[PDB]
């Protein structure tokens, strides 16, 4: 059995900042690339986040290109994100989730296998 | 889907024969203070000894060294005379009958217009009952190549030599304590130079090499072909005092600008053959051993019988061994006389000769000076050399050095490093 | 960790360590050691020439543009990284390593060319 | 196909057999053999040096920031391309040459200096 | 201005003199003349797959990914490369050398796999 926890922070306000952290079971942690999926309380999936299985490879989408670091400890099976300048827009729940990319000696993902059930982040 | 992707670096190699250079403590490398041995966890690789080019290397550095060491030496041409040689003055018992003899000779000086009489003493071995003129006898080979004398500087103790890889090359070790030789091998490591192997040169008895770890080993290329010798590792040793019992008096002359003869003037006491002492315990109990392995290969309800060479010249059917210096032929019927069918002491009669070839050579000889004094020697036992001819015969044998030199390099294999290979991958430019 | 250590590992592990293989490739009585030495510089400037003609230089981990027709090996990623030790995979594949060399000497060839033409 | 068989072909021609040439340049009694060894080796290590001096490491067609004074050669490239082989051109151009090594040196130093204040 | 002369200046200087040293590296009775020229190019080598080994092949001048750890030296930039030898420089820092090249080493592995990854 795969498990992914969030245990993630509450309401807090805009412009400050807020992080969240991850905590995974059940696999080789260090084996998968791990990403964050965001969904507004009213809308639909947005892929937020992506970051290679050793950490170096990091990704985001525009709309946080400049806001969000994401990163990993592989030896505390963790995966975390830090958000800064906090829109009303970031209401959502971030969803911690594996998969998304491969290393290029490993077969395909490009889609995800586990998901968490994701912490609720409200910016007032 | 998937593309070529080149990798450089990688860690695979091929059978190979290369050239391997020595490492020591008449020189060349100096010894490595650490081997690096690494123990390679999951990597089984095939050894195949007999077919082991790291022997022929030894065989060819051994014999070089062996003759460069006499470049600088005295050539005895001067000596290839007539000798009147007549008995030993002294008390002389049955075992010495007469093995001695008393010669004089007309020996050439430092001056061309001089000459000398010189007289010294000489094992009935290193001169041949001829000439019949005014004279009796001359020297063995001077109707072959003319000797040469060692130089009274040099040792011939069996210094350890190190064998070691050249940058791309790697050696390989079997540590398995059960490898007969041949075949897969299931512990294998690598290493940058071999363990200092002692350059001893014997024949039926291997002296001073590695044991095995424990139990007898028997190794042969193919055991059911009586054309193949069997090279048998004990793995406990059994000890060899040796002895020549005769205080001798050396002398020397000059027989030229320079070059100085040595010679036995004379023997202080009574005269007495050399001999090898064996525990007989001893030896009983490593023979049991051998046997017991022997069963394993050749039916178990068996006799297996030990006896003496049947023939071939005295280099090979004694066990000839440098004991101080000096070059003993020690007969070995009193170790290998038994049937085995389903503090007492050996004593080895020993014959001593000043003129060897010491490689199955024809061309060349060597004079050894005699040792001023008495000789005594303690060796290690750690090999025997058999062949074989119900009931399976087996005899000593041991006549060609490269199964010496195969018995400690069983386990090392030579293989080239091959870096750049490539594997498919989903990597594109 | 050492030299050869990873040869009885996976290839997917191995291929962290070529750096150390490829540190222990360079470095009458004495000729034959000096014959040594110079074959051991002219192997190795074989493999930096070959990797140069194939655009490899200068990389120990060199992605090329030629694909991996199936007829040479039709086994899974899963199993060429994660199972076969180098070892294993280069008796596997010897018979056609020239094929491949080829290959890639010609995809460089081309590329090369294309790109002088694009600098016009 | 082989070794210098494109010598007497055009140099438009003649520069698809880079490959072919290239890989022909590695590979007391015995020792003017060692001599002949060491001395290819040392000839070719000059010429990778140099390429590496110039910035044309690891490539065999190599396009640099140096232009072409017509006092060289005023000829056209439908002359120099299409209707002269490479033996022919190299006479033309043999006296002028350190001239074009000096100045393809010079070229990539300046290159490196201005690398690296960008990378600032 | 010819090889080593630059030696006496500050390293801020000398630094555009590296051409100069750089094309001096190359170039029984008699046997030690090939001894001496098979050890040029021993060392050659080496100092080229050094190179190869951080990512640097090909330059003279190559900047890194490494960081520098104030405790090898924390002489302020305009005290090292105007006020200050290469030859005085290396005495300063000759033991934490090794530390440095182990570094430069990780470095570019992390670096070669990174890209991969990135190519797919
Ligand atoms: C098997 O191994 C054993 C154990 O090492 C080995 O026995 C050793 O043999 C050497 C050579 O005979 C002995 O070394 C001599 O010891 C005497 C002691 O009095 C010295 O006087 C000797 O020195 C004189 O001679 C030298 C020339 O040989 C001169 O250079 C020197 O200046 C002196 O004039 C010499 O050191 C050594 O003592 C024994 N070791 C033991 C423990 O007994 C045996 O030979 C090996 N067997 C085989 C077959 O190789
Ligand atoms: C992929 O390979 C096939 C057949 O592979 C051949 O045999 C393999 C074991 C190996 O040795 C390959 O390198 C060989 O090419 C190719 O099909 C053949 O291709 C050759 C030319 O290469 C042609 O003469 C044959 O008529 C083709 N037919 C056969 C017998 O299958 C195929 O073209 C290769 N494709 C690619 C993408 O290179
Ligand atoms: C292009 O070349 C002209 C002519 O230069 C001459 O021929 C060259 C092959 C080379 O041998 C030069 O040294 C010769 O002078 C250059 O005009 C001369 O340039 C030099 C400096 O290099 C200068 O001292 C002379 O006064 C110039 N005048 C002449 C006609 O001799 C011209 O500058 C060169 N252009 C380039 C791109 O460098
Ligand atoms: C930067 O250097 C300091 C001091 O390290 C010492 O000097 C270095 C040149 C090298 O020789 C180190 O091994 C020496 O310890 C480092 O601080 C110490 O680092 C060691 C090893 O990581 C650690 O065991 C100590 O606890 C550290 N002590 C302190 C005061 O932090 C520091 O880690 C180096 N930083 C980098 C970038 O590596
Ligand atoms: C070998 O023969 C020589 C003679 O050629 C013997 O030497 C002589 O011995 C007598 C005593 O018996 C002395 O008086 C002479 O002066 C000695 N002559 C010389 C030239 O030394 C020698 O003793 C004999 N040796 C042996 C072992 O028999
Ligand atoms: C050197 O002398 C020896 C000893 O006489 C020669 O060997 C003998 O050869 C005859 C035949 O001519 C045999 O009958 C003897 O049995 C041999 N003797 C021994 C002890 O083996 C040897 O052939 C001669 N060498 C040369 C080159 O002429
Ligand atoms: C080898 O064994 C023999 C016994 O066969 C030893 O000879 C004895 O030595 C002692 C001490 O000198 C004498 O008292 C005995 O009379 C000798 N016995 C016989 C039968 O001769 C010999 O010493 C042993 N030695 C070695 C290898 O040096
Ligand atoms: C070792 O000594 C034995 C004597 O115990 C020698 O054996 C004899 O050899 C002759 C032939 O020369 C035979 O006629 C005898 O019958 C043998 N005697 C015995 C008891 O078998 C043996 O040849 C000697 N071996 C060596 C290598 O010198
Ligand atoms: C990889 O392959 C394993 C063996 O199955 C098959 O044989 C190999 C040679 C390939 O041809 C493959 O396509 C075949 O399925 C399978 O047990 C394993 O599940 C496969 N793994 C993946 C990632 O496909
Ligand atoms: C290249 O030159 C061709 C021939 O031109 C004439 O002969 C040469 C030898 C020179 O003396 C030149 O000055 C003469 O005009 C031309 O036919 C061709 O079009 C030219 N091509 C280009 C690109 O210039
Ligand atoms: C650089 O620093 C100079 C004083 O140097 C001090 O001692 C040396 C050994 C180093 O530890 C250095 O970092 C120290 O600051 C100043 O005189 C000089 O003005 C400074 N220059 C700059 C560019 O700041
Ligand atoms: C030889 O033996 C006799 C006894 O039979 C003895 O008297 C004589 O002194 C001995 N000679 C020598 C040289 O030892
Ligand atoms: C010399 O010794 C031999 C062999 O032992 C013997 O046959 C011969 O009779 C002896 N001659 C003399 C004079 O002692
Ligand atoms: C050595 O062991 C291998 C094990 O595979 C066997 O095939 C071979 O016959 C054995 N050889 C001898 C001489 O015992
Ligand atoms: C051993 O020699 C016999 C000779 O009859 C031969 O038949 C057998 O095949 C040989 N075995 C090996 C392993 O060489
Ligand atoms: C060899 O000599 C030693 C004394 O140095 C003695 O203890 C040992 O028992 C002797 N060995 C044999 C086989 O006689
Ligand atoms: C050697 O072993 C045999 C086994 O048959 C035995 O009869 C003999 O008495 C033993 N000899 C010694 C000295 O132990
Ligand atoms: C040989 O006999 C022993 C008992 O002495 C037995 O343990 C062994 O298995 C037998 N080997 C064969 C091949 O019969
Ligand atoms: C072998 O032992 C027997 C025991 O009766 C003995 O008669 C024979 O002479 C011995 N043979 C050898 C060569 O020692
Ligand atoms: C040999 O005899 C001489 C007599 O002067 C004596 O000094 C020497 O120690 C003796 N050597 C041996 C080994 O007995
Ligand atoms: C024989 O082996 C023993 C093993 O304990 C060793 O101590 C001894 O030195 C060895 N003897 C010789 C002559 O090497
Ligand atoms: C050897 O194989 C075992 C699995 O049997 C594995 O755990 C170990 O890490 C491997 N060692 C190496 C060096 O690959
Ligand atoms: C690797 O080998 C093991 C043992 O043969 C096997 O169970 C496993 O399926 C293999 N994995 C793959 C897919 O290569
Ligand atoms: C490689 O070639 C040899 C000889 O033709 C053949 O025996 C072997 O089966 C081939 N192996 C492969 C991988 O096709
Ligand atoms: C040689 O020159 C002729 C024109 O005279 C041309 O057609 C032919 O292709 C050239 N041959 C080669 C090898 O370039
Ligand atoms: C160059 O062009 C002329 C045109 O007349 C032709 O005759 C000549 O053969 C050509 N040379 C080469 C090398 O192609
Ligand atoms: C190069 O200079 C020499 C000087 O003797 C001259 O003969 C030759 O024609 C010149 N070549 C050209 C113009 O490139
Ligand atoms: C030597 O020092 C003086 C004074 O600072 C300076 O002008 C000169 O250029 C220096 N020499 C060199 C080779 O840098
Ligand atoms: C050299 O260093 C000293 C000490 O920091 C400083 O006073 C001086 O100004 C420096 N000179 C230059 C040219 O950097
Ligand atoms: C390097 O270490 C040695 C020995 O500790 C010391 O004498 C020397 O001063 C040190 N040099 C540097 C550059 O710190």
């Amino acid at each position: 059995e795969v498990q992914l926890v969030e245990t993630g922070g509450g309401l807090v306000q805009p412009g400050g900042s807020l992080k969240l952290s991850c905590r995974a079971s059940g696999y080789t942690f260090s084996s998968f690339a791990m990403s964050w999926v965001r969904q507004a309380p009213g809308k639909g999936l947005e892929w937020v986040s992506l970051i290679n299985d050793r950490g170096g490879l990091t990704f985001y989408v525009d709309s946080v290109k400049g806001r969000f670091t994401i990163s990993r400890d592989n030896s505390k099976n963790t995966l975390s994100l830090q958000m800064h300048s906090l829109r009303d827009g970031d209401t959502a729940v971030y969803y911690c989730a594996t998969g998304g990319m491969s290393s290029a000696l490993q077969s395909s993902k490009y889609y995800f296998d586990f998901w968490g059930q994701g912490a609720l982040v409200t910016v007032s | 889907n998937l593309w070529v992707t080149v990798y450089y670096g990688v860690p695979v190699w091929k059978d190979a024969e290369t050239t391997l250079f020595c490492a020591s403590d008449h020189a060349c490398v100096p010894t490595d203070p650490n081997p690096q041995e690494i123990h390679l966890e999951n990597v089984t690789e095939e050894f195949n000894m007999w077919k082991n080019n790291m022997v022929e290397q030894m065989h060819e550095d051994i014999i070089s060294l062996w003759d460069q060491s006499l470049k600088p030496c005295v050539k005895l041409t001067p000596l290839c005379v007539t000798l009147q040689c007549t008995n030993v003055t002294n008390n002389i018992t049955d075992d010495m009958r007469g093995e001695l003899k008393n010669c004089s000779f007309n020996a050439t000086t430092e001056l061309r217009n001089k000459r000398q009489k010189v007289y010294s003493l000489f094992y009935r071995l290193d001169i041949v009952p001829m000439v019949d003129l005014w004279t009796n006898y001359r020297l063995i080979n001077c109707n072959t190549s003319a000797i040469t004398q060692a130089c009274p500087k040099v040792s011939f103790e069996p210094i350890p030599i190190h064998y070691c890889a050249p940058a791309g090359f790697a050696i390989l070790k079997c540590k398995d304590k059960k490898f007969n030789g041949t075949g897969p091998c299931p512990s294998v490591s690598t290493v940058q130079c071999t363990h200092g192997i002692k350059p001893v040169v014997s024949t039926q008895l291997l002296l001073n090499g590695s044991l095995a770890e424990e139990e007898v080993i028997i190794r042969s290329e193919n055991i059911t072909n009586n054309a193949k010798n069997i090279l048998v590792q004990l793995n406990t040793p059994v000890q060899i005092n040796c002895t020549r019992p005769n205080n001798n008096t050396v002398k020397s002359i000059r027989i030229g600008p320079g070059q100085a003869f040595y010679y036995t003037g004379d023997i202080i006491g009574d005269i007495r053959q050399a001999h090898c002492n064996v525990s007989k315990a001893t030896w009983n109990e490593t023979l049991g051993k051998v046997v017991k392995q022997l069963r394993k290969h050749f039916g178990n309800n068996t006799i297996i019988r030990f006896a003496q060479s049947s023939g071939g010249d005295l280099e090979v059917t004694t066990h000839s061994f440098n004991c101080g210096g000096e070059f003993f032929y020690c007969n070995t019927s009193g170790l290998f006389n038994s049937t085995w069918i389903s503090n007492d002491s050996i004593t080895l009669p020993c014959r001593i000769k000043q003129i060897i070839n010491m490689w199955q050579r024809i061309g060349q000889a060597m004079y050894a000076p005699p040792i001023q004094g008495v000789i005594r020697c303690v060796s290690n036992i750690t090999g025997l050399i058999l062949t074989r001819d119900t009931t399976e015969t087996f005899r000593p044998g041991g006549g060609d050095m490269r199964d010496n030199w195969r018995s400690e390099l069983y386990k090392y294999k030579v293989v080239k490093i091959e870096p750049l290979g490539v594997a498919p991958t989903r990597c594109k430019r | 960790l050492g030299f050869l250590g990873a040869a009885g590992s996976t290839m997917g592990a191995a291929s962290m360590t070529l750096t150390v293989q490829a540190r222990n490739l360079l470095s009458h009585w004495g000729i034959k050691q000096l014959q040594a030495r110079v074959l051991a510089v002219e192997h190795y400037l074989r493999d930096q020439q070959l990797l140069g003609i194939w655009g490899c230089s200068g990389k120990l981990i060199c992605c090329t543009n030629v694909p991996w027709n199936s007829s040479w090996s039709n086994r899974n990623l899963s199993e060429i990284w994660d199972n076969m030790t180098w070892l294993q995979w280069d008796k596997e594949i010897s018979n056609y390593t020239q094929i491949i060399y080829g290959l890639l000497e010609e995809s460089q060839n081309q590329q090369e060319k294309n790109e002088q033409d694009l600098l016009a």
